[PDB]
């Protein structure tokens, strides 16, 4: 409602994508960091794309 | 859906005004 109807969703969407984007990869890199395995993050970030 | 002061003059639509937006985005 902030923005007009070409980017209310344009970049409201691109907030919900991004902002899940770092959140995801650092929950699932938190689990195996805490188990002492390495991967990294692109290994992850094909996953969450 | 029908079958004063008329205040509607003043509600003015920014729809394609891609310049407008931009300022509200920024601020």
């Amino acid at each position: 409602r902030i923005l007009g109807i070409p980017w209310g969703f344009l970049i409201g969407a691109e907030l919900t994508i991004v902002q899940s984007r770092i959140s995801l990869v650092n929950k699932i890199q938190k689990v195996y960091r805490s188990q002492g395995v390495q991967i990294h993050n692109r290994h992850i970030e094909i996953i969450v794309r | 859906k029908g079958p004063v002061d008329e205040l509607i003059c003043r509600i003015k639509l920014h729809e394609g005004d891609t310049e407008f937006w931009k300022r509200r985005f920024l601020g």
